[PDB]
Parts: structure tokens; sequence; C-alpha cells
């Protein structure tokens, strides 16, 4: 009954801009800490942002601080990630979650977890 | 009585985890915490009352191991015939082997494969909220859970982990 949706990625040339989206049904959102999180062929996933429940703390790794941004619209109960400067590196597949210590069962994560979008930055 | 059993074991663990962590891990109510916690909420909360200590450091391994510790502690300090329950807890709490002989093994695995893990110890949002699922209290009598901070979003992964299994066990 919890479902996350994201939606807004592809292809673009490096140094290019893309806006992620994520819409959020079957729970309060605005009460949820959410987070921006990738997962590339090969390497395990990696925390990438973080917004809180309101909007006012984000955190972003350090790989991609300064060219990341991530938002949330409590209206409309999504999460954006303003991917903008992309590069070779940052192609993969992004899932926004549920920040972890704000899940509410560790045996089912995954119904906090979207099924992804993929986004290929080219050379 | 049976409640009982289990009440006093959540608040033996709470002792145990703000002692190991002052006695093995720089901790203290008065240190400046990394992450601090917002806000403590349980979705379905049938009479356990939430608290959050502060009792940060900077070393997260040592939170870690540390709280590590008070588990295994107050695991084996209780009756083997309580010992007996956590199994369920476990696959309840976790989706994840039983065991009453190995469990301390399974928990150790976890955490340190869970809290080692980067989209966890790479999270470092100075505000983090906190939410259970289900969480229940003895008719005349509340569960006391507090949610101790360690500031590191290692320790508190950790601190999460047990608290899945202590709300696991209020279902009785």
């Amino acid at each position: 009954q919890v479902q996350l949706v994201e939606s807004g990625g592809g292809l673009v040339q490096a140094g290019g801009s893309l806006r992620l989206s994520c819409a959020a049904s079957g729970f309060i959102f605005h009460n949820f800490d959410m987070g921006w999180y990738r997962q590339a062929p090969g390497k395990e996933r990696e925390f990438v942002a973080a917004i809180s429940d309101n909007g006012r703390s984000t955190y972003y790794a350090d790989s991609v601080k300064g060219r990341f941004t991530i938002s949330r619209d409590n209206a409309k109960n999504t999460v954006y990630l303003q991917m903008n400067s992309l590069k070779p590196e940052d192609t993969a597949v992004y899932y926004c979650a549920v920040a972890w210590l704000s899940i509410p069962d560790l045996a089912e994560w995954y119904d906090y977890w979207g099924q992804g979008t993929q986004v290929t930055v080219s050379s | 009585g049976a409640a009982a059993s289990i009440q006093t074991t959540v608040n033996t663990l709470s002792e145990r985890i703000s002692s190991k962590l002052e006695q093995e891990a720089n901790a203290s109510a008065q240190t400046k915490c990394d992450i601090e916690i917002g806000n403590f909420y349980i979705r379905q909360n049938h009479g356990c009352n939430i608290t959050v200590k502060n009792m940060c450091s900077a070393d997260a391994d040592a939170q870690l191991d540390a709280v590590l510790s008070a588990a295994t502690e107050t695991y084996s300090g209780l009756t083997p015939e309580q010992k007996a329950y956590v199994p369920a807890m476990f696959t309840a709490a976790l989706n994840i082997q039983t065991s009453v002989n190995t469990v301390v093994r399974d928990f150790e695995n976890y955490v340190k494969q869970t809290c080692n893990s980067s989209a966890v110890v790479d999270n470092k949002l100075k505000i983090q909220n906190v939410i259970i699922d289900e969480c229940y209290g003895a008719p005349g009598s509340p569960t006391n859970l507090e949610f101790i901070n360690t500031g590191s979003s290692k320790g508190n992964c950790a601190i999460k982990a047990l608290m899945q299994l202590t709300t696991k066990a209020t279902t009785q």
C-alpha cells in the first residue's frame, strides 16, 4: 500500500542536467525524512542526497556535493533530485527511499524503497 | 508477570546501552551529537513511552561494538527460557534466520554489514527522525523505550536494529 515511484531519468550528454522526481503514496510523507540513493552495475548502493521531513535540512555525498540538489514538495508528496554537471560516473539506477532511522520495519525495508529510474550520462 | 520479564529486559537494555557507551566510548550526556534526533514517532503506539536521550561520542565503531556489547549482555543475563523467545523476534523484526544458541552472532553479522553500509554510514542529515511500526504496553504498565542518541549515523543504526528487536518483543 506504500508506493514510491521514481521518474525523470534517461540519456543526457556529460556536463548536462536532469531533474529527478519521486511520487509518494501510502503514508504521511510530510512526516518522513527521505533520501536519494543509487546503485551502478557492479558497485553496491551509494547514499547520494538526504532531505529532512520538512525540507529544512539536507545532506549530500562527497562525490555529488555542489552538483546535486535534493528537495521536496510536501503538497504534491514528491522528492526531486536536481542533477547538474553530470559525469559518466553518475550513470546508475536512482532510488528515492526513506532515510534508514526513519524506516518503520527493517524486515520489509523494500516497501520504503522505490523501484528506480536509470540515468546514462555519456561522454 | 510475562510482560514484566520483557519490560525489565528493555530497561536493563537501556541501562547497559547508556553505560557501555560512556565506559566503552567517550560518551557523555553533554557531548555534542554529530546527528541529533529530531522526532520519535511510533506508527501504532499502544502504550510505549518514547524518550530520546543523547549520549553522543565521536568513535562510531566503538559506539557500535559497545551497543553490540549491551545486547549480548542483556541476552545471556536473561533466562534460557526467555532467551528462547529471541529467535522469533529476529525473523519477526529482521526477516533473518533464528536459532537460540547462535543468535548473538546473527545480530553481529547484520549490524557489522548493515550499519557499515554506505547508504547508512554516509547519510549525515543533522536532524534525522526515527520511526517504528508497532509498540505495545502492559495494560496497567507502559513499556518505556529510550532512543539513546550516539550522533554518528553508524551508532544510531545499531540502536535502531535493537529497537526493532525490542519493539518486536513487546508484541508479547
